[PDB]
């Protein structure tokens, strides 16, 4: 859940 | 006469609802495509 993956999920 | 009117409006309403549902399906598929191209933008 790196910041990029968190942006994608959000 | 009411039955005639009802049948005509039934056909019109059914076709309009089908078109609207197709529009919604395209919109949701666009959302899924956004998610998928984002994952591709991340993983390829």
């Amino acid at each position: 859940d790196s910041d990029a993956s968190v942006a994608k999920a959000k | 006469l009411w039955r005639e009117k009802i049948n005509l409006l039934n056909a019109r309403l059914a076709e309009a609802q089908t078109s609207e549902e197709q529009l919604q399906s395209q919109l949701d598929l666009q959302k899924k495509v956004v998610s998928d191209h984002m994952q591709r933008y991340l993983q390829v």
